[PDB]
């Protein structure tokens, strides 16, 4: 039902082949999955106890890395030094060059202790990892799960069922954002909702396509002041965004309730909405609609960039149309035919931070439909700064409101870091803005159907491999596993007592091996071998089969609303199977294919074989 | 050209050849044996059905005590029945899926069996601690094992596509003896009841006859139009027949270099697989691609009678050192007992 | 094939100086086989039923 169910361990024998015919069976691959790094640390820790020490001294630099200050990274530098330098090197058990020795040594005595000072010993920890280390890793129960993990992944199909839905949040142009659940973990998160009849009424197809590629363009890194999505998926009726969910409302709201802030509390917003443009905008996607309505709120305070509708990618093609709301976009953004790049959002930056400072648009003396004059003010007034600001503040926004594109902040040179540089942030430490630690200002208060159009909507559904395992490694992964061990032991202590089958795929030349169902549904172990595919009930050994022979034909079909392969058999027969997920019926299907073509290559080779007149 | 200047004088031997038996052939043993009575309806029932492997089976070979027989099946799997009982003894499952061919080796001790994966292998049947485990694999020819058979315990010889035959050391796995002159896959062999010969068959349509010893081919017999696939010593060591996909079974004389006899019919349009004597020699028993084991009088060349219990191809057959029964085995999955 | 013809001339050298028979010997001597081995072929002279494994026998070893 609703609890998250691995595969048996036997599932290893389809998906061992699955990921080793994607390059998916490497270190790099594995180490760097959060799920992956995960089943390997267990491995190391506690089941090779040659790779112990250089687990430990991997997670001891990890943890190294992200100590705030220097004085607690010299004490923790000589500690690291200590244990898994000298006394390994005491102990004749140092597998690391003279370089990386020296480095951190060199460096240790003049008291320099970087963030990175461990980095060649990382390196070379992976070197250490990656070889015999590796391969023993493959041969252990803790690959094994992680294949039952990755099969799960692979055969998402998300549904209403899934989640749990609270109340509503807001709407929007072609649709609404909720508050739900999701049931097998339990993380909350947002879902938008949009419709495809009003989309397709306002013609705004090409705009849902922008966001969920945007999406998922922006969707990686863990960034902790963007609006992310984990999942995609479509309905009958209607296309999901699973995203990151926000609760405290938007900056436009609580500047209307608070009214004007600080210059100091305007600072903490700035910090925050710098480090989420500067995210985008290492990928290559410049936002173009930043403005206070568009920033929000979460339970504590701390600040994410929401909508993605009207973003662009400017990596290959580069945007010239004017787009965004009128009081902050740039000159270059209202010019007609004119290229511009990240520059945009740094004026509007400047534009929106002013407005949290003034009430409103440096170039808006309240005009509301007039956006003529809004923008011609942007293109003639040099914005007036009331004495009130200070010197720090003034030439922060005197640098982003500059006209031109080669004068601006953010602009020409190293785009954020011009930014953060300024003055006006010289209190901050932008290691702690991104790891959330200033406090913020305000806490908020605890009280026309078509089947033509539904094919511009495949390729929308999509899971996003690192969100969903970061999901499942802070909920119910150490549980499952636990749980799931405790299944196996016991059908080990079933099976030994009730005759175990020596595993029958065994010491032969056994291709794959794999539950399966057949109607003449009939769940069956199939075993397929170079030139047969055998199968078998339960509590006995296989007693019937097909021949790779008398296989004239693979193919996919359907059935019930479900994909099964289909063999046409020689004698005009046919035979039919389900399998439990994408993944297996992918694999069988290129493995039945592969093994008949050859077989059947071999036969006609074979005068005793083959067929006669 | 000095390979014409001998060519030709392979023809002026292959001539000479002709003749010294054209000068021989004075009489047919249809002739000589126009005058003995007939066989009379030799109509044999099939009295035992050995069900258990699970596709097609491809050959079977008798243990001389004319009771235990192997089979060798596309599921991979040696089975050794008791035919008395219909009891199986071992159901030894293969590492190669792909085996042709099956033997069992006269002491009773061991079997040996081979197919695509080019290895005979030689399976211990009663290992001194009570399991029945491979106990040496005989590597070498670079194509397929198609038949094979025990000198004794330490000796094999073998068949392959590869062309070559081969006795084998199998204490030293090696090749004590190599077999070459084929011109074709190897399909077949037949050890001499003195162990001192054998002949093979293949598919140039040619049948060889090998001193075990001295590693020559001694007289090579013709006169099949497609490939040789079964072949069988006459009982008292001076003659052999042979089964063909050309629709005809032959019979030829050693001493006599030449072919005596052939045994068709023209309703029976399909290829030998198979063939073996009776124990007097007297009768040939002959297996299909048609599904049916026709009994020839070897004497006569008269059909005897047929075997119709095979829903596919009869693929092998043996018949017990002791003449008291044929097996037949087949596509269709069984081997059957007459 | 530079020595293939070679070693195919000197197999038939060996092939063609075997001393043969007649056949009219070979097919008497065939003929005589059988006929001394008639009675020990329980596929052309049965055997008692209750001798053979396969009708009727009850005691084996
Ligand atoms: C409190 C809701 C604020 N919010 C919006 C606002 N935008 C929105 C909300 C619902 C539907 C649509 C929509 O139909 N967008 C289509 C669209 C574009 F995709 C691009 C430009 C205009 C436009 F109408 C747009 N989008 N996501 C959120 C949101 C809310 C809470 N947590 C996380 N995200």
């Amino acid at each position: 039902s609703k609890k998250i169910l691995l595969p048996e361990p036997s599932i290893r024998s389809v998906m061992q082949k699955y990921l080793e015919d994607r390059g998916e069976v490497t270190f790099e691959k594995i180490f760097s999955q959060k799920l992956g790094y995960l089943l390997f640390r267990d491995f190391c820790l506690k089941h090779l106890e040659e790779a112990k020490p250089l687990v430990e001294f991997y997670e001891e630099i990890k943890k190294y890395e992200k100590l705030e200050t220097e004085e607690e990274r010299l004490v923790c530098s000589r500690e690291i030094f200590d244990t898994y330098i000298m006394k390994e090197l005491l102990a004749c058990s140092h597998p690391f060059s003279k370089s990386a020795i020296e480095h951190v040594q060199g460096h240790l005595v003049k008291k320099q202790v970087p963030p990175d000072l461990f980095q060649p010993y990382i390196e070379e920890i992976c070197q250490n990892l990656r070889g015999d280390v590796f391969q023993k890793f493959i041969e252990s129960d803790k690959f094994t799960r992680f294949c039952q993990w990755k099969n799960v992944e692979l055969n998402i199909h998300l549904t209403m069922n899934d989640f749990s839905v609270h109340r509503i949040i807001g709407r929007g142009g072609f649709g609404e954002v909720y508050g739900c659940r999701k049931a097998d973990t339990g993380k909350m998160y947002a879902m938008k909702c949009l419709d495809k009849k009003r989309i397709k009424m306002k013609q705004g197809e090409t705009l849902a396509l922008n966001e969920r590629i945007m999406l998922s363009l922006v969707s990686t890194g863990d960034c902790p002041f963007i609006v992310c999505m984990s999942y995609a998926f479509h309905t009958p009726d209607k296309l999901s965004f699973i995203l990151d969910l926000m609760n405290g409302g938007d900056l436009h709201y609580h500047l209307s309730q608070h009214g004007v802030f600080s210059e100091a509390d305007m600072r903490f917003y700035a910090a925050e909405i710098i480090l989420g443009l500067e995210h985008m905008h290492n990928r290559f996607v410049v936002y173009r609609d930043l403005k206070p309505a568009n920033i929000l709120l979460d339970e504590h305070g701390h600040v994410r960039i929401s909508d993605l509708g009207l973003a662009c990618d400017f990596s290959k093609k580069k945007p010239h149309a004017s787009v965004g709301t009128h009081g902050y976009m740039a000159p270059e953004v209202l010019q007609k035919g004119v290229a511009y790049d990240s520059s945009a959002d740094w004026f509007s930056l400047g534009c929106m931070l002013f407005k949290l400072l003034r009430g409103h648009s440096p170039f808006r003396q309240h005009k509301t439909k007039d956006k003529h004059e809004i923008d011609r003010m942007t293109l003639t007034m040099a914005v007036e700064l009331p004495d009130s600001f200070s010197p720090e503040l003034r030439s922060l926004l005197e640098g982003l409101l500059q006209r031109d594109v080669n004068r601006r902040l953010g602009c020409l040179g190293r785009g954020a870091q011009e930014v953060k540089e300024s003055p006006f942030f010289r209190s901050l430490d932008w290691q702690m803005v991104f790891l959330q630690k200033y406090p913020p200002p305000l806490i908020p208060p605890r009280g026309k159907l078509l089947d033509s159009d539904q094919e511009l909507y495949r390729n929308f559904p999509l899971t996003i491999s690192e969100r969903w395992q970061q999901e499942v490694a802070e909920t119910v992964f150490d549980t499952i596993n636990a749980e799931t061990d405790r299944l196996e032991a016991r059908k080990k202590t079933k099976n030994k007592q009730l005759g175990h089958e020596e595993d029958y795929a065994l010491g032969k030349d056994c291709i794959m091996h794999g539950y399966m169902s057949k109607m003449g549904w009939q769940r069956r172990y199939f075993y397929l071998f170079p030139n047969r595919l055998e199968w078998r009930g339960e509590g006995e050994a296989p007693q019937s089969l097909l021949t790779m022979e008398e296989i004239q034909s693979v193919e996919e079909t359907q059935i019930k609303e479900r994909k099964c392969l289909l063999l046409k058999i020689r004698g005009g027969k046919q035979f039919v199977l389900q399998c439990d997920s994408d993944p297996e019926l992918v694999q069988w299907k290129k493995e039945l294919r592969d093994a008949y073509r050859e077989a059947q290559q071999l036969v006609q080779r074979v005068p005793k074989m083959k067929n006669k007149p | 050209s000095e390979l014409d200047q001998l060519r030709q004088e392979a023809e002026q031997l292959k001539n000479q050849i002709r003749d010294a038996r054209k000068a021989c052939a004075d009489a047919t043993l249809s002739q000589i044996t126009n005058n003995i009575d007939p066989v009379g309806r030799i109509q044999m029932r099939t009295r035992r059905t050995l069900r258990g492997h699970l596709a097609k089976i491809y050959a079977m070979h008798w243990g001389t005590d004319s009771r235990l027989l192997v089979s060798a099946s596309q599921d991979g799997k040696l089975i050794i029945w008791d035919s008395y009982t219909t009891n199986k003894v071992h159901a030894i499952p293969l590492r190669s899926s792909w085996v042709m061919t099956c033997a069992y080796a006269p002491s009773g001790n061991y079997v040996a069996c081979g197919g695509l994966d080019n290895i005979c292998s030689i399976y211990n049947l009663k290992t001194r601690e009570g399991n029945v485990r491979v106990s040496r694999e005989l590597a070498g020819h670079t194509g397929y094992l198609s038949c094979c058979r025990f000198l004794d315990d330490n000796q094999i010889v073998t068949s392959s596509g590869d062309t070559t035959c081969a006795l084998w050391d199998i204490e030293t796995g090696q090749q004590t003896t190599t077999f070459t002159g084929h011109t074709g896959d190897v399909m077949s062999l037949s050890l001499a009841p003195d162990t001192r010969l054998f002949v093979s068959g293949a598919c140039d349509a040619s049948a060889k006859l090998w001193d075990v010893r001295e590693g020559m081919c001694r007289q090579t017999f013709t006169g099949h139009e497609s490939d040789i696939n079964a072949i069988c010593f006459f009982p008292n060591g001076n003659a052999f027949a042979t089964g063909s996909d050309d629709a005809t079974c032959r019979l030829f004389d050693l001493r006599a270099d030449q072919e005596l006899m052939t045994y068709s019919h023209d309703n029976i349009i399909c290829g030998i697989t198979s063939v073996s004597f009776s124990k007097s020699g007297r009768l040939l028993l002959a297996g299909y691609d048609d599904f049916n084991c026709n009994v020839w009088d070897a004497l006569k060349a008269d059909r005897a009678g047929v075997l119709a219990g095979h829903d596919n191809r009869v693929s092998c057959l043996g018949v017990t050192d002791d003449g008291m029964a044929v097996a037949t085995g087949s596509w269709d999955s069984f081997l059957k007992i007459w | 094939s530079i020595a293939q013809a070679r070693k195919l001339v000197e197999q038939l050298k060996m092939e063609a100086n075997i001393d043969r028979i007649k056949v009219s010997k070979a097919a008497a001597d065939l003929m005589a086989y059988c006929e001394a081995h008639a009675k020990e072929d329980p596929l052309l002279t049965p055997v008692p039923a209750s001798e053979n494994p396969f009708r009727e026998k009850k005691f084996f070893c």
